[PDB]
């Protein structure tokens, strides 16, 4: 016990002394620089700036990823006409094909519709793909598992079945047929 | 007096990143797809693709909660001015117009709430709109 | 006799070492497993950032703003309004794709 | 405290070795191009404004 | 003994002030460390692709030296975001093909980026065909608009 | 430690610039992301 304790204590004292004499001035300098920079970025205004960035950037990323049409490339923007503030009437003639069926990829494999169902503008909500199924006109939609918290309008709740309408708000995930 | 402050600041940063974990994950998922989108949209070296959508006033712009019309600057003035704070679309959480605006961003710390900034997320004072956006002036 | 002369100093040394070691022990026992888990988790990001280290400075020009590049912002954007060149495309290929 | 430090070193030593190696790999380009990092940090706030 | 007194006092003060901070920081770093470890495969490729695309996006802004060069073609716009269903979510996860990663560099051999669908509360996946705008005509006086708002174009 | 020293030195000289980035990038991000929100595109005002 005591012999090994004394010898190892002597060796570790020598090792610690060498390590300190070599590395201490730079380790202290690095710690001081880290303290200064972290204190600088954690001042009140930088604190709330970082807060608002973490709060509002994922939505910005999602929205800018939703303005990119794969078939035509680039980004899409429409020329609003402000300045009365604007015209009392508006028109949206048609929506051209932004994507194609062969191009769609899913971030998670739980979001991919099964046979007989197609994706909607709200990910995880799967319609029915038929000829008359355009514009919430085909009843019997389903929802992806783990999609709780998406409150819907009265229009799309009728087509969404009771089980899936519950799953949007309630706990259990539906069993697709 | 420097190591304890370093550890306290690191604890603050890690706490802020932990409360906003879902936000960080969403940005990390969106970034590679953003790079892929940029690669797709820059196949022509000097020109970047930017299309224009047909249709007039499909969603109208909201001037509520933004700078007044009389405060707009002439396009000739290239001079830079300090950017204003707390400007976003202040419509009363209604209509298809600006549905995904700041006022509907989820609050990470406060479950089941939507607000523009974390300062407004933490505050318990109710969110009241600056005004419905009209077509005939006085957006206030 | 010498030990009796310096008993107070020995007690002070032992108590000071104990004061240091109590806090050191609580810190090193409260962080033994979390530090190991954090290191084992960060191994992969550290390796992938080491691989991507040469391109990090070049990437920084874009990875934050993305559609904007920090280098040429002061001349393209003259304050309020972004300058842009409108090359309207009415070619049959663009009409087909649109 | 001696036991706690021995435990924290016995289990974290290979991971700290790998961490220091990876840190060297990450840091070398930053040191090589430190002027670029300083210049972009100076430049970015004006572009952001 | 004297040096032990001094070192013990100094180190004890330092550890008392900065030990709980380190412990709770290492406790709070577990979820973020796991999150960063999960999305390692999309780290090198993202940085490499942004480095490659930085000169390409800089040339657009700097080629003229006074403007930005854009190719503009008229196109149709999708239906506006509906009120309750299109509200924002922060539940995005995963990556291409179900796992984190990047697409292979987009050349002109493989031009269209595969659109990636993730939990966001909004998507443009169902725009596979030509259809009339569901709120085709709208009025901003009495809020009366023809057609039915939908999430299923 | 020495290369971390030089990196941390150039970072500490730019600590105020990091603070400026965080401050100013948090006071317009909500405003600039507003344009994207109305529909699947972004509004633009063409003065010409």
């Amino acid at each position: 016990e005591l012999a090994n304790a004394l010898q190892d204590l002597n060796r570790v004292l020598k090792t610690t002394r060498e390590f300190l004499d070599r590395n201490g001035g730079v380790l202290t300098h690095d710690i001081d620089n880290l303290e200064q920079v972290t204190t600088a970025i954690l001042q009140p205004e930088p604190r709330d700036g970082l807060e608002t960035g973490l709060h509002a950037y994922p939505n910005l990323a999602a929205n800018v990823l939703n303005i990119n049409s794969p078939n035509q490339g680039g980004i899409i923007g429409l020329p609003v006409l402000p300045g009365f503030n604007y015209l009392p009437f508006g028109m949206n003639l048609a929506s051209t094909a932004m994507t194609l069926p062969k191009q769609i990829a899913y971030s998670e494999k739980r979001l991919q519709p099964p046979p007989g169902y197609k994706d909607t503008t709200v990910p995880g909500i799967w319609s029915r793909d038929t000829l008359f199924s355009h514009g919430n006109h085909e009843p019997g939609w389903i929802v992806a598992p783990g999609m709780q918290g998406v409150q819907v309008q009265p229009a799309t709740a009728n087509m969404l079945t009771p089980e899936s309408l519950a799953e949007l708000l309630g706990g259990p995930d539906i069993v697709p047929p | 007096e420097s190591l304890p402050q370093t550890l306290a600041n690191l604890e603050i940063v890690i706490d802020m990143l932990k409360r906003y974990n879902k936000n960080v994950e969403q940005v990390l998922v969106a970034l590679p797809q953003g790079a892929a989108v940029a690669q797709t949209g820059t196949i022509f070296a000097p020109e970047g693709l930017l299309h224009f959508g047909l249709g007039i006033n499909a969603p109208p712009p909201c001037l509520t909660g933004f700078l007044p019309a009389s405060q707009w600057r002439s396009p000739a003035d290239t001079r830079t001015e300090p950017l204003p704070s707390g400007l976003y679309c202040k419509i009363p959480k209604d209509a298809p117009n600006a549905v995904r605006g700041a006022r509907n961003y989820p609050c990470a710390d406060v479950p089941g709430k939507r607000a523009a900034t974390p300062r407004e997320c933490r505050s318990d004072e109710p969110y009241q709109p600056l005004g419905t956006n009209p077509w005939y002036g006085d957006p206030d | 006799q010498h030990f009796a002369e310096t008993r107070d100093l020995f007690a002070d040394a032992v108590t000071a070492l104990g004061r240091l070691s109590a806090a050191a022990d609580e810190t090193l026992s409260g962080s033994n497993a979390n530090l190991h888990t954090n290191l084992q988790n960060l191994q992969r990001p550290l390796k992938q950032l080491g691989r991507a280290a040469p391109y990090l400075v070049g990437a920084l020009k874009l990875i934050l703003t993305v559609p904007f590049n920090i280098d040429n912002i002061p001349k393209a954007i003259r304050g309020d309004y972004i300058n842009v060149s409108l090359k309207l495309d009415l070619t049959l290929s663009s009409v087909d794709n649109a | 405290a001696a036991g706690s430090l021995a435990d924290l070193l016995s289990d974290n030593r290979p991971l700290l070795k790998d961490t220091i190696g990876y840190l060297d790999v990450i840091q070398a380009p930053l040191v090589e191009q430190k002027q670029e990092v300083s210049d972009i940090l100076v430049q970015m706030p004006q572009a952001l404004k | 003994l004297v040096a032990a007194v001094g070192f013990g006092n100094t180190g004890g003060d330092i550890f008392e002030r900065g030990g709980p901070y380190l412990v709770r920081g290492a406790q709070d770093l577990l979820p973020t460390s796991a999150l960063l470890d999960e999305y390692s495969p999309a780290l090198f490729c993202t940085i490499r692709n942004y480095h490659d695309a930085a000169p390409k996006l800089a040339g657009a802004l700097g080629g003229n030296g006074y403007s930005l060069l854009t190719n503009s073609l008229v196109v149709g716009v999708g239906n506006p975001y509906v009120y309750p269903d299109n509200l924002p979510r922060v539940n995005a996860k995963g990556g291409p093909e179900g796992r984190p990663g990047c697409w292979q560099p987009i050349t002109r051999d493989l031009w269209p980026f595969p659109y990636l669908v993730m939990d966001t509360g909004a998507s443009i996946a169902p725009y596979n065909h030509f259809e009339l705008g569901q709120p085709m005509f709208a009025e901003y006086v009495w809020g009366r608009q023809v057609g039915e708002n939908t999430i299923n174009p | 430690l020495e290369q971390l020293r030089t990196v941390s030195d150039v970072l500490n000289e730019r600590k105020q610039d990091l603070a400026d980035i965080l401050t100013v990038a948090g006071k317009f991000i909500t405003s600039l992301a507003e344009a994207l929100a109305s529909g699947p595109y972004f509004k633009v005002m063409l003065v010409n």
